[PDB]
């Protein structure tokens, strides 16, 4: 979805593959602004874009270069930006 | 003993830079959300930016967009304010300050208010070199009969930047004894008025002396008013 | 944004009396999410009240909060000398964070007129080519009062800057400085220079010839 | 962290374990509001929330009931909400 | 041949519900955002609101608040407005609208505009029961003499709701006739009148008659004004 | 939310002549998405110029577009009679989407006076217990004109009620009903009823006696 785009908290995709990492396709998601655009579409710095991070499982070969049965390694990704504000409504 | 302590101020050039630095003595900084709050001489309280616990966030003023940065180190239990490309609006003492925080269950709950401040520092953003004063004796036109209490005083003419301190006779009178904030004048320079009223009969006998000292430029003048 | 209206903008009362000190908002503040701070002049603010009514560590009983939404209000029910000092409203309810532009509380007593004093320049300043004349209203009660040059008779204006000295401690009154500023070749042509101050009906004129 | 209820468009974790389905901690993001709640602290209809989903990987036995090395299933996941208007900023 | 169809209008009570049906031929819908736009009669145009292009995303006007629902059904290429505790306000003509969509490359760009409208339907909230014309003669005091240009016409007075179709001897009477916009009484009904203006030398030949076609109450007052 | 107000009200121009209609935003209108729409009274609007500038699919080249920001115009070069209408301009810049409250184009000609009729209420009428008396004003230019009703001389206010064609296809003119309401009891006591319309300098005045 174009959510990344129309969001008011508009982020950018990063893709990579490490020479061992598995899978190849992970787009690692990366804020535009500091501040938030408003419905006005300027940016105001009273507001935060922050990225939404998920702790998920990735494969990893040990002993490295194996293409059969292994133990798989932690993962640490931000998908998406959000909108966050000092206050607790 | 939970204190604020702020440093970093003093006369700027329009389009200049300062880092004011903030040391936060008796408490667990990492543990609060940290606020630069300036208030412009006799004008109001005005929020300039607020900080995350860690920095992973930084919220702004609209009038300090991309000229300000605050910043901290939890290591160094210090906050730091990068001023940069100073205009002359920008002249106020600042505060650092630390935001209330709850904590219900497990979950941290930050409220932007302030139950701690600071000393705050004074910036100053103008043109003006610094001026060293121009002290000059305020005396009655003439001793002789005029009343029983005359008045004494010191005109502190022409200095820039703040703060003088006026003293009479090395601190030792004190008493009725009137400073007057400054004004500044049409030349972009300040002058002030230290004012003592002493019984007539002490004058011909103690002499009268104001301590003038203006620490921004290292003066101090010492006047003995006579009438 | 939200802003904060508050009224007086300078309430003048006299200690035991109960102060009713209002914060207006021009939007309803989220969740009653306002704070109030007390300024005593060269000194930082310190928190009071904090939820609209809630009392902060230390503060004494003396001191109330009311409100919600738009309009919220501080009440110190019997006043002491150390109450008298400048009151902020500040929100938390709304990004970005507001504050009210103050109401100080002043200690209202019994009017006092000033002992007016003329100082004329000194003959040290003369050499630099500036004449300035400098008249002191020595402690007096209201805040309001009306100084007015007079050189040569004619009313000066345009020329003249004044301060007021913070309220006294002990006495309750203020004291006043006036500086009227003029060239030294002004000053040589003129032999009567004129302090005047207004306070109510009385107009008190301290003076001296240039020649004296 | 805590963005969940200090975003604009804030959102509701719900924990989740089917009979067959590993690994047994994930919380679903669920949006609390259709609007966004601006900086007033109040709903505004003229922006939405939307939950950011993530395509990731989930253990699955196949035949079921099985302590080893099988294929593992997918899995579409919502990890947390943003707010998005009509408008291409 | 591309084509947008609303259906549902009519008089409802203070507190009442609708649903508008809008029928989008000749046009692939699923493609397209919509919108509800309305306008009271006379004022201007007034977004009420949006829907995605699958009904993802449902976006409303501050006054509609949790009253109004929009939705759709791409499979009988459809969109409604569900009109629910409708406020006198809320008498308007809605329009059913088309956004337009551009492609870059293989992202889809929304913007905002409506490239392509409907006919809109007449919403009306009002308490007034629904009343038929009562259809009176506009006539000279006396036809003799007077002039040679003779004025004829209809008083369509105290009818509800809107409309009425004027029309002059079933319609064959179409050159220089004037049916006025309806005003609405202080009774809260409205009043209207059609004129003709026919040469005076035609009276006491030809018969002139007005078709006075109220539908809302499926009333038709057919009247023959005389001289 | 941006406010979009247009100006002028209405313009009254000749075709041949060139139009310019303008847009002023509250707010500065993000990536200059400004739309204008054109409407014909009864018709559904239209869409003319998008993205400030560009012209939608199929409208001639007589159309123009020019603004950024907060100013923004539309121009007709060349005026033919089919442009006559409503217009509106709307932003897609900002959430949400706001319209302009509208500037009508009226076909600006030569002045014409009215037909001034005065019709009196019908017998049918009066047994239903009121009075309803209508002057029209037929055919007539520009659309400005002050009727006042008179009943036995005195001027009537608060009782009258009126409403005006749109602008007629061929000959460019208005018509005006206007119409009195009273009690058959009040009609009943007066025998003389006149609408009096005024243009300019002129001041007509069509009437009858009850009795005739």
């Amino acid at each position: 979805s174009d959510y990344y785009n129309r969001s008011t908290s508009p982020w950018n995709l990063h893709r990579n593959e490490d020479p061992e990492r598995y899978p190849s396709v992970i787009w690692e998601a990366k804020c535009r602004h500091l501040g938030c655009i408003n419905a006005d579409g300027n940016v105001d710095y009273h507001m935060n874009s922050v990225p939404i991070q998920q702790e998920i499982l990735v494969l990893r070969r040990e002993p490295p270069h194996c293409p059969n049965s292994f133990r798989l390694e932690k993962i640490l990704v931000s998908v998406g930006c959000t909108c966050v504000t000092p206050i607790v409504h | 003993e939970v204190q604020l302590v702020e440093s970093g101020g003093g006369l700027v050039q329009p389009g200049g830079s300062l880092r004011l630095s903030c040391a936060a003595s008796g408490f667990t900084f990492s543990n609060y959300w940290m606020n630069w709050v300036r208030q412009a001489p006799g004008k109001g309280l005005e929020w300039v930016a607020a900080i995350n616990q860690d920095g992973s966030e930084k919220y702004y003023v609209g009038s300090v967009k991309g000229r300000f940065t605050i910043s901290r180190d939890n290591a160094k239990n210090s906050l730091y304010l990068q001023m940069n490309s100073l205009r002359v609006e920008d002249t106020a003492v600042y505060y650092c300050v630390r935001d209330y925080y709850d904590i219900l269950t497990d979950y941290y709950i930050h409220y932007w208010y302030f139950d701690l401040w600071g000393r705050g520092t004074l910036v100053t953003v103008s043109s003006a070199s610094t001026k060293g004063p121009s002290v000059f004796p305020l005396a009655p036109c003439s001793r002789s009969t005029s009343e029983s209490t005359a008045a004494l005083g010191c005109l502190v003419k022409d200095y820039f930047p703040e703060p003088v301190t006026v003293s009479w006779n090395s601190g030792a009178l004190t008493s009725g004894v009137h400073t007057f904030p400054a004004v500044l004048q049409s030349s972009g320079l300040y002058s002030l008025s230290s004012v003592v009223t002493v019984p007539s009969s002490s004058l011909g006998t103690k002499t009268y002396t104001c301590n003038v000292d203006h620490k921004p430029s290292n003066t101090k003048v010492d006047k003995r008013v006579e009438s | 944004e939200i802003v904060l209206t508050q009224s007086p903008g300078t309430l003048s009362l006299s200690p035991g009396e109960r102060a009713t000190l209002s914060c207006r908002a021009s939007q309803s503040v989220s969740s009653s999410y306002l704070a109030w701070y007390q300024q005593k002049p060269g000194q930082a603010p310190r928190l009071l009240i904090y939820g609209a009514s809630s009392r902060a560590t230390g503060i004494p009983d003396r001191f109330s909060g009311s409100g919600s939404g738009t309009d919220f209000t501080l009440t110190i029910s019997r006043l002491e000398p150390e109450d008298f000092a400048v009151y902020y409203c500040q929100q938390y309810g709304s990004s970005p964070c507001t504050f009210g532009q103050g109401t100080r509380l002043e200690i209202k007593r019994t009017v006092a007129a000033p002992s007016v004093f003329i100082f004329p320049p000194s003959d040290e300043q003369l050499k630099s080519g500036t004449a300035s004349v400098v008249c002191l209203l020595n402690n007096f009660y209201p805040r309001e009062a009306k100084v007015q040059w007079k050189v040569d008779n004619a009313l000066q204006s345009g020329n003249s800057q004044e301060s007021v000295t913070e309220q006294d401690s002990k006495d309750s009154t203020y004291s006043l400085s006036s500086t009227l500023t003029l060239s030294k070749a002004d000053y040589e042509k003129h032999k009567v220079y004129a302090c005047e101050v207004t306070q109510g009906t009385t107009s008190v004129t301290k003076s001296f010839n240039r020649g004296e």
